[PDB]
RNA sequence: GAGAGGAGCCUGAGAAACGGCUACUACAUCCAAGGAAGGGCAGGCGCCAAAUUACCCAAUCCCGACACGGGGAGGUAGUGACAAUAAAUACUGAUACAGGGCUCCGGGUCUUGUAAUUGGAAUGAGUACAAUUUAAAUCCCUUAACGAGGAACAAUUGGAGGGCAAGUCUGGUGCCAGCAGCCGCGGUAAUUCCCUCCAAUAGCGUAUAUU
């Protein structure tokens, strides 16, 4: 499956999002489907499906490792007033 | 032949996509003034101060393709994307290299929508451009149209609007020809009605292209049907 | 001439190469290295750029394993030849380390992705393998020779 | 129902000189060239090719010639 | 003919098409009207098959040599833009 | 040239900001305000580069416009207007602040600092002269005008205001034999201790300085900045601002490394 | 630094603002012939054809009642054998048959071949689900699946040399010799017949100037 080790988290009290590094892996699988990863960052740091923003997400060489730079909010209106537009329409919003 | 020129003739050649031929035909129609649907055979189009043009739909009969291959002033070579070439494009291309080489032949390429990947479209574009380069001229101008754009047909107009010289081919310097624009059938009603098939007088009307005609009693060949004699010449005046 | 034709034919036959371009490439790099050793020999010993610069050059060629680690002198680094570089190249280390049956089989087993070098897998058979990295030349993991799936012919054979 | 173009049409080979499958790959061609010029040096000079093999000296195979002096005067 | 490397020309008369020997120099040489110089020089068409491609009045590019008539000096390289060896092989039409 | 532009060039971008050489042509030019070009430090450069508390200007304006950040108690919703000198910057939730100081190398650094030590300010006198009403008032070096001070408090004193009305609660006296920051010359941005003052009729009378380890340099009164008598008001910068050699301070860093 | 053109004028914090007014000077467009509006660089051809009429303000940055509205800075991509770089077009067995192969007038050497019959593995170009990267796409990084037996997934550019007819042409004291030969009695769904060597080799030839 997917393995999940988060690096360099920041609580980010300035915007009430969280400046997170989330380093994942898929060894042996095809690629990881970041919307399903928006169904993966729901219980690990207590976020709903709206307030899981993910970007960066460059897969490391040879399969396996995949770096992801994510940002979970605390409210969907903070998502909308603190989130960029292409990230919204790509995020189904 | 340094004439104050007639409409320069442009050919639209290609495989049996008739919708491709009338596609580009009505497309450059909407580039110029009109917006009409049904194409007459030869249709002149006014462009700027040097020389207006005229456009034709080559049918899928390659006897007509060798007729208009004898005619053609400049060439538009309309070709598929996902299919490579078909045979009729090559037959016209070296049939024109054999008959007489015009000053400008251009490739133009359709069906770019029917693909899956831009890597496949780009690879087939570079390959197909190379085969036009080895069949036609080293570094010729090919073009692309994905189904009714306007910018691609605008720079296309910026290439067929800067007519250089209709380079002095010998047969088209010393032989008189005229593509019939308006078909006109003059017959007495008891000749056409009383006799089902006797003969009929035909006023074909068109633009004098070749060398100067005979002032009286000219023999004249008509493609497919054969050589006939001119019973009468009239001339519509011009501004 | 003919001395170059039999010389470079002996190099392209001893070591499995494709053209004479790689021979000329190796003789070019040896011309640069041997040139640098010459113009370091122009100065006396205790010229500190001959000491430190020539010392650095012989340490680098000991490290990539061309010059043998016993001899430690710049005349002995002037005395080199292209069979040292071709003897240090990856393809000939596949054959001389016995993963392959012949040298052309080794170049096939390198463009074919079957071998790895450490963590990388290496497609280029002209890879100048370092002397320290010589030992870890082995078959790649997804190859049929390093475990993995048994490849196309045995797949169509099982089916 | 479109007219397919054939292979010489796509690649105008035309009239090229007929060449060899060994000439198709240059690495195979220098492999088959070194094997032959390794073979011809066996005919001219004397190669070591191992000492006594398994059986242990069945005599001087391929004859002995007594008049012949194959040596460099020095 | 030392200022430029290739000179264009008009094929003026195919000199000696009535010869008997198929690849003799009499049949190979062709009279050429040089364009910029105005002179008439003959040049070697390298085959009788290529002589079947060299036609009258055509624009023909020529070059030199380097080494039955030793003294005819030029060489036909193209006929009407297409190279004459690519016409000799079945590469291109004209 | 010939009137103001707002475009900053990137090869000529100066030392205090740490701007990238990449990302197109233009750099974040600061516009008008209290200070000059040199000691300026915008919130653009501050919260995005010095703190890494930003991603782009949707986020930075989305911080600045919602009235959470204060500069001297003012809202300051502007990107191009500067932040000052020896600065007091607010993160009022959890009770922390940011003093901008020099390092031991001479460029600005952030500091999380308390509400009291932040709530007073060290601001230099630029001028004490006569205005309307017949009173000599005090033009500060940084922002404000301290009207009706003590009448003998003159120029080059560096004043503990309480930042709240701009009123002198203390001053540091311009003196020979006192400890001063230097901001200019060949040795700019250094904590030192002045040994002498010279008069120099003809422009910019100077001070001779001799530090803790007997290094002498004589710099002018326009760049000297008397930062403390002893009385540790402000936070201490790293290494006491002595600016020793790179090799010996490097060996001290390897000695104090954990 | 100087800007359809002299001559004057107005705004503003900043302009003798001109891609803003007023005459005069040189042209030129709509007209119902009285009147009116008018004063750029880029593109193609040129002094037989070869570098897109690309997508974006997402970044970095700039301006305005100002979180929105605007950006010909900048970024992303496309062509490109002028170079420069890596290197595909195969690897490995088994048997059978043949007795010569090669090298310098006579010498010298001992295993060599086969348009011989069979058996193995290896797949990467490519085809391509997906997901991801991104303003959006693409390249990349992953990637399931298909993907090799020559008549193919179809390596070239130069040179040297041999052989050949109920063919042709030329010379000459028969039967010889020359140059040469896609061309021969029939036959075109007619025929299944002849090559070797050298060089560079995804590159190579040619011409002149030449060093």
């Amino acid at each position: 499956p997917v393995t999940l080790r988060t690096r360099k988290f920041i609580r980010n009290p300035l915007l009430s999002r969280k400046q997170m590094v989330v380093d994942i892996l898929h060894p042996g699988r095809p690629n990881i489907s970041k919307d399903e990863l928006r169904e993966k960052l729901a219980t690990m740091y207590k976020a709903q499906k709206d307030q899981v923003s993910v970007f960066g997400l460059r897969t490391q060489y040879g399969g396996g490792k995949t770096t992801g730079f994510a940002l979970i909010y605390d409210s969907p209106e903070a998502l909308k007033k603190f989130e960029p537009r292409y990230r919204l329409v790509r995020a189904g919003l | 032949l340094p004439d104050e020129p007639p409409p320069r003739l442009v050919v639209i050649v290609g495989p049996p996509g008739v919708g491709k031929t009338t596609l580009l035909k009505s497309l450059v129609r909407r580039y110029t003034k009109e917006t009409m649907s049904d194409p007459v055979g030869p249709i002149t189009v006014v462009t700027s101060k040097k020389q207006r043009l005229t456009f034709i739909e080559c049918p899928n009969e390659l006897e007509a393709m060798i007729d208009m291959a004898k005619v053609a002033d400049i060439v538009l070579l309309m070709i598929d994307g996902n299919y490579g070439f078909e045979m009729e494009t090559m037959e016209f291309l070296n049939i024109l290299a054999n008959t007489g080489m015009p000053g400008n032949v251009f490739g133009i390429l359709t069906h770019l929508d029917l693909f899956k990947k831009p890597s496949a479209l780009k690879d087939a574009k570079k390959r197909l451009k190379h085969r036009l380069w080895t069949e036609l001229y080293q570094g010729a101008h090919l073009f692309y149209l994905s189904r009714y754009p306007d910018r691609e047909i605008h720079n296309l107009s910026r290439f067929l609007s800067v007519m250089k010289n209709p380079r002095p081919l010998v047969w088209r310097n010393t032989h008189p020809y005229t593509i019939i624009d308006n078909y006109r059938d003059i017959t007495h009603p008891t000749k056409i009605e009383e006799d089902p098939l006797c003969d009929r007088t035909i006023e074909l009307s068109g633009y004098l292209r070749g060398t100067n005609f005979a002032a009286q009693g000219q023999r004249v060949h008509i493609a497919g049907v054969g050589d006939f004699t001119i019973s009468k010449i009239e001339e519509l005046p011009d501004p | 001439e003919a001395a170059r034709l039999d010389s470079e034919l002996k190099l392209v036959g001893e070591y499995g190469l494709r053209n004479k371009r790689e021979v000329w490439r190796v003789l070019l790099t040896l011309s640069k290295i041997r040139r640098a050793a010459r113009i370091l020999l122009t100065l006396d010993e205790k010229d500190p750029k001959r000491l430190f610069e020539g010392n650095a050059l012989i340490r680098r060629l000991v490290r990539i394993g061309v010059l043998d680690e016993s001899r430690m002198k710049l005349d002995y680094v002037l005395a080199l030849k292209a069979e040292d570089f071709l003897e240090r190249r990856l393809q000939t280390l596949v054959y001389k380390l016995g993963l392959a049956k012949s040298i052309h089989h080794a170049r096939v087993l390198i463009r074919q992705r079957h071998i790895r070098v450490g963590k990388q897998i290496v497609n280029v058979p002209s890879f100048m393998v370092r002397l320290d990295s010589q030992k870890h030349i082995d078959f790649a993991l997804t190859s049929p020779f390093g475990g993995g799936r048994p490849g196309r012919v045995r797949r169509k054979k099982a089916k | 129902g479109k007219r397919q173009i054939t292979w010489q049409i796509q690649k105008n080979k035309g009239l090229t000189p007929n060449r060899k499958k060994e000439q198709r790959n240059p690495r195979v061609k220098k492999r088959k060239k070194y094997e032959e010029k390794q073979k011809k040096l066996r005919s001219v000079k004397a190669v070591y090719k191992g000492g006594e093999g398994p059986g242990g000296y069945q005599g001087e195979l391929s004859g002995i010639k007594t008049n012949l002096v194959k040596s460099v005067k020095l | 003919f030392g200022g430029s490397s290739h000179a264009k020309g008009i094929v003026l008369e195919k000199v000696g098409v009535e010869a008997k020997q198929p690849n003799s120099a009499i049949r190979k040489c062709v009279r050429v009207q040089l364009i910029k110089n105005g002179k008439k020089v003959t040049a070697f068409v390298p085959n009788d098959g290529c002589l079947n491609f060299v036609d009258e009045n055509d624009e023909v590019l020529l070059a030199g040599f380097g080494r039955d008539i030793p003294g005819v000096r030029f060489k036909v390289v193209k006929v009407s833009g297409v190279g004459l060896l690519a016409l000799w092989k079945e590469k291109k039409e004209k | 040239a010939r009137g103001p532009k707002k475009h900053q060039k990137r090869l000529s971008a100066p030392s205090h900001w740490l701007l990238d050489k990449l990302s197109g042509a233009y750099a974040p030019r600061p516009s008008t305000g209290p200070h000059k070009l040199r000691d300026c430090m915008p919130l653009i450069v501050f919260v995005r580069n010095r703190l890494k508390y930003a991603l782009n200007y949707r986020e930075t304006k989305a911080i600045m416009m919602q009235r959470l950040v204060k500069v001297d108690g003012k809202v300051r919703t502007d990107i191009t207007y500067p932040a000052g000198f020896m600065d007091v910057i607010t993160i009022e939730k959890t009770g922390e602040n940011f003093r901008l100081i020099y390092d031991t190398k001479g460029r600005f650094t952030v500091h999380r600092i308390t509400d009291e030590e932040a709530k007073y300010k060290l601001g230099k006198v630029k001028r004490v002269q006569l205005g309307r009403g017949g009173v000599p008032f005090l033009v500060t070096h940084d922002a404000r005008t301290i009207r009706y001070p003590d009448p003998l408090i003159k120029v080059n004193d560096t004043v503990k205001i309480d930042l709240e009305t701009g009123k002198i609660t203390d001053f540091i006296k311009f003196d020979t034999g006192a400890l001063a920051m230097i901001t200019g010359g060949r040795n700019m941005g250094r904590v030192g201790v002045i040994t002498h003052r010279e008069r120099h009729d003809g422009g910019f009378g100077i001070v001779h300085l001799k530090d803790a380890l007997d290094n002498t340099f004589a710099t002018r009164e326009s760049n000297v900045f008397v930062i403390g008598s002893e009385k540790p008001w402000i936070s201490l910068p790293k290494g006491k601002g002595v600016k020793l050699t790179i090799a010996e301070e490097r060996d001290q860093r390897r000695a104090r490394a954990l």
